[PDB]
């Protein structure tokens, strides 16, 4: 458990445009989640949360100034739509759902655009128009393996926002199951640490995490602790954080304790240029590792 | 006039509402690269909704499939081509095969997800 | 069926110019072309093929920047054109059509200028502008019989390109009986291995290889398992993948082991000194072989 002592710097206002107003949102809302599930309010001043919440309906309103009448967003009204920004959208505020009041048309309107709009037939995304914070999609950047690394994000994307969306958007579980059937059928020859970690929580969130998808995924880790690459180090804390979900996913409670202790070792806070994937990622996982705690 | 039918690989293009009778009507969208059959709007009148239209499924071309056939694609685009239904697409026979007596055509139109693969043989 | 990982080694990034470009596509295209044949992409491992694929489109493309407003090649912009490298240009590049774009007017332009510029009225090619890296015409070298060894060489190349190029080079056919029956009227004159070897696959392809001159060709392989000359090995193995290609062209099934034998047991995986006919014409030849297994 990371000392809420430790996060005071995570409560940070929102500001910019269709990009930079997530990235300052992204800490304040993974915050709220970290220290509710780890009950660290004492520790941390309960009187901070009804601020820290202030600060995320800020966060929430401006970004609805960048809602384009599809339903999409982009770093500017008239910049042609992000797949990437969109799910990423759809990550957040399915999240912040329970900590304020979203409106569920906004974050359905997303999915059904991402689903309508652009996913292929074989269930892969594409992203038409790249992010110009490149910095903001953690390990993505590295342009390799895209079709898996992009499909499983938006996937991971769709299944958390399945029960809030699937009553307005009935294409949805159509389009999650075609998404996991792209991963499924490439996922074998996967290279990088990077995307077996992020496809393998996908494949995982489904269960279709088995047989030598399952071997491959669990042989991947070196030493058993950490799923990694060479490169960019926020990218491995990253990867490594969807990997504990995807454990924490098959219920093998008895492969996580290294990975989270090797986490928790990394002495990661979260915060600062760069680390908008990283900091949402760590803190989800170490948040999941914690309720799920037998 | 309840809720609007679902379809699929398809949608309304509006925010979906439980309460309509009558003379409401909602429209619908397909997928990426499916194609509308049927009148994009439905309309409620006496309680019933006027029948929705369909999407007509695009077809996935691989090598994977192409490779049983000894056929690859004409302008090379992979490897993977979507081509949407009533598009035609055009095949060769890879090198050292012919088109083989029971096929016709080396070039070949997709219908709602069907599309037919010539054969070749060799010489 | 030579060991899938034995190959490694001959996915190269092309470089350099006119020539030595050429030299760096001739591993690579030749390696997938064989690995492709022989089904072998499990054993050599899936996820390497689209890896390769992106180098063979680099060394086609960087290729294009030594064509000529003539439609041949040399390795500078400003050097004569060579026969032989726009031949063998014409070569890879046919056999590289079902792997990535290759536009209808290179192949085809580079055929009609050999015609039309380099083709005698009795049938003979003839060059006259020599390539720099002689070391990568592998037997050619030899300038014995270098009437009858580039008429064959450049001839089947021609064949090679039928198919794409009758439609849109009129002469095509005409110069390939030409060349042929120039070919059949001094090949019963031969005296070098490698020549008849060649000349002979050429005229096979043709089934101009008959009586007589089908004769000659069987009974000129020692120990009827290669086609070999005094000198370096690698011309014989370049000479003796002719020869197994021709035969195959024969379907003479009952004389082809003890040449494919001897063949494997040469253990030569391309690579070394002066590989680039060797490379190519092994790899054609064994891939052939697989495909021809009843």
């Amino acid at each position: 458990m990371l000392d809420a002592e430790r996060l005071k710097h995570l409560i940070v206002t929102p500001s910019g445009a269709g990009e930079q107003n997530m990235i300052g949102m992204t800490p304040t809302v993974i915050a709220v989640h970290y220290l509710d599930e780890t009950e660290q309010w004492e520790k941390f001043g309960l009187e901070k949360r009804q601020g820290a919440l202030e600060l995320i309906k800020k966060g929430y309103t401006q970004q609805l100034a960048f809602r384009q009448p599809s339903s999409a967003f982009a770093a500017f009204v008239k910049r042609a739509p992000s797949t990437w920004l969109t799910a990423y959208v759809v990550k957040v505020f399915s999240l912040a759902v329970n900590l304020i009041a979203i409106d569920s048309q906004v974050l359905c309107g997303a999915v059904k655009w991402l689903i309508l709009e652009k996913q292929k037939p074989d269930g892969v995304f594409q992203e038409d128009a790249p992010v110009i914070h490149q910095e903001m999609i953690g390990g993505l950047r590295n342009n390799n393996e895209k079709d898996m690394a992009l499909t499983a994000f938006v996937l991971i994307s769709l299944q958390e926002a399945k029960d809030i969306c699937e009553e307005q958007v009935n294409s949805l579980p159509g389009s999650i199951t075609k998404a996991g059937d792209f991963l499924e059928a490439n996922y074998m020859n996967l290279q990088r640490s990077y995307t077996v970690a992020i496809a393998g929580y996908a494949l995982a969130q489904m269960g279709r995490l088995k047989g030598p998808l399952l071997n491959k995924f669990l042989t991947t880790a070196k030493d058993k602790n950490r799923w990694e690459d060479p490169g960019k180090q926020l990218y491995n804390v990253e990867a490594t954080s969807y990997a504990l979900l995807a454990l924490l996913q098959l219920k093998d409670f008895d492969f996580v304790p290294p990975v989270v202790r090797w986490l928790n070792e990394q002495r990661y806070y979260g915060g600062g240029y760069g680390s908008t994937q990283a900091t949402f990622m760590v803190f989800q996982a170490l948040a999941q590792y914690q309720k799920d705690a037998p | 006039c309840g809720p609007p039918p679902p379809i699929d690989n398809g949608g309304i293009t509006s925010f979906p509402l439980s309460v309509y009778a009558p003379a409401s009507s909602v429209e619908y969208q397909c997928a990426n690269l499916y194609q509308l059959e049927g009148n994009k709007r439905i309309t409620c009148r006496n309680g019933q909704w006027s029948e929705p239209p369909k999407c007509l499924h695009p077809c996935v071309i691989s090598r994977e499939i192409m490779e049983n056939y000894n056929i690859a694609l004409r302008w090379t685009a992979k490897q993977k081509l979507y081509s949407r239904t009533g598009e035609s697409v055009e095949f060769v026979c890879k090198r050292g095969y012919r088109l083989s007596s029971r096929s016709h055509t080396l070039r070949t139109t997709c219908w709602d997800g069907k599309l037919e693969y010539p054969t070749c043989a060799k010489r």
